[PDB]
């Protein structure tokens, strides 16, 4: 029913590792478009949305909709056994287990992961008030550092983008200004702004989102007054891992 | 174990 | 009133990290010569003495004497936010309430700014006498770290005897010593051991403290150790030019 | 009575580091053949067997048999003070109270007198597998995340490591292969008879703490006997781990 081959297993290992503290149990929904995941955290603050597109596999074959009900801690134990440069193949029949095969050498690793039953979150396309594309490790560094001082960050976007906080030790801010880096494009700061925004967020959650930073050298951060913050990493091509965070009110 | 203040005076 | 720019934040990060386990609270005294620090550890056994000279900055401006009363745990939280290769600027007005720190990314278009709340710290300043020591040892700083760390695994005390130099200790598991001989390494000078001796010395010290002093090993590939009988140990690292970080340690009596 | 010189301290450092989590206290038995160790691990399940042969030293002198009763945590504190490229000399008197260790670099001499303790000395395979030691570490560590036990099956053409747990089943199959471009990556099986045995992973993972000793590990299997996991220490010196199969 399902046969999906990933040239580099690295990506799925990193995704699950990036997600497993926010979401314990979830469904991997498989269809013709590819393999998707949607879940809200235990405390109803954050939403995880992943899409690995069919085109990212070679080959990809899914005979119908298939929900793979997985515990992510369990899946992590299996995925740890894939080397970064392993080829990964997912198989499942119309299922009690997921079959994972990691191929190098001629070495084959094969796991039958026991599935669970989890009950099955369309996010409407929004044109955000502000977008920042920046280096992902830079964003990790900012959130981690500010979190040492405060539980909350205010994010303002205007004529740059400023992350600010206050705490016992004092005040801190990090300002990012529009900048194209011609020699090292991943170091660029790209800001699209249609409208000023000023919102406050939990740092704890943002720092969790930055566990995904090894997936990509760039992160996209989207702000709107109407809707939750979007933090997006590329999984290659137009595949993605998205985190949504409601502002503190 | 001596105190450093036994060797260095105030000021 | 104060505006002091470091091309690389590295040095200040390493200094504070080298000091913060000995010293919780202290004053950074700023004047036209540069930024100094003098503080006893919490137990009044060691003295920390630092001088970052004006010439080490680019530029440096201090219009007036300024005492920055800082908690080093707090300062560490802020300094952790600077990358080693960030440009770091310290600012403060006359009679300041906060220290303003600005970190400018050398790799992207990012400016970090912190207003660190200052505290009121009572001076407790000591005069350090100019001393002609009986013996001076200049050796690789990583070597000194290795010796102190290794001996500390088996004993709380080290005896340092100079005549080469022998570090010895005794403990539950038995005895250990490390003997170093005068040696100039012409092809790899960093490996050299220089001993200047006017008089034999034998003193005993707490290893805990020496191991703390060796947190400063990242600042310099060389350490200077100065000994006299009935006199505190000096462990000195150069911070470039005539800037320095000095540790004084009273002997066990 | 004992005078044993190692050109490079590396080997002894690595051996003790490879052993100290399995074995807290033990005797280093010294005789004409060299320096041996035979001991059960802390939990009395597995057997550790080491031999540093006389020929591996230069020189080696043991005038009479000596047991060096050592706490390995204590010995580790001392050995940490030797750099890998240090010259290491062991000395001890007849019926000794301390072990004398000397590390020579630079112009540095380190000397330790380690206090000895009194420790009681507790009193042909169907298949051999020679594989990269880091590969064996990787497999045991990974499978241990999901299971307490591994089955090792060997035949002409390959070795399969398999395990079962609550989360499901997993296996790693390696084919007999000589790797022409990367010979250390080669898998060699010498086989008189296929074998299938099951072992505790915790212990195998502990054995792989020795993986820095050699780029290859030897795994020896029979139905009649305990598993042997062997690392070469150079020449005919060795560190061997024995583990009974699950019943």
């Amino acid at each position: 029913a399902l046969e999906a081959r990933l040239e580099q297993a690295s990506i799925l290992k990193k995704v699950v590792d990036a997600i497993k503290d926010l979401v314990q149990d979830c469904n991997f929904d498989c269809n013709d478009s590819g393999i998707a995941l949607q879940a809200m955290d235990n405390s109803h603050v954050a939403l995880v949305s992943m899409m690995l597109k069919a085109e990212g596999f070679s080959p990809y074959r899914c005979d119908r909709n298939i929900a793979l009900g997985v515990n992510l801690t369990s899946l992590t134990k299996v995925l740890r056994a894939a080397q970064n440069e392993d080829i990964l193949t997912l198989k499942a029949e119309d299922p009690d287990v997921l079959n994972l095969v990691f191929e190098s050498t001629d070495r084959i690793s094969e796991y039958d992961l026991k599935l669970m039953d989890i009950d099955q979150l369309g996010i409407p396309e929004t044109e955000y008030a502000a977008t920042i594309t920046m280096p992902s490790n830079e964003f990790k560094r900012i959130t981690t550092d500010l979190m040492a001082m405060s539980e909350s960050v205010t994010i303002e976007a205007n004529k740059g983008v400023k992350f600010s906080c206050q705490g016992d030790i004092g005040n801190g801010s990090v300002t990012l200004r529009q900048h194209t880096n011609v020699e090292k494009p991943n170091e660029s700061i790209e800001i699209e702004l249609s409208e000023p925004v000023s919102l406050t967020f939990s740092l704890k959650y943002l720092v969790n989102f930055c566990k995904a930073s090894a997936l990509s050298n760039t992160v996209k951060i989207c702000l709107s007054n109407e809707v939750p913050l979007l933090v997006e990493y590329s999984l290659g091509g137009s595949s993605y891992l998205r985190f949504y965070l409601a502002p503190k009110i | 174990q001596g105190s450093i203040m036994s060797w260095f005076a105030k000021k």
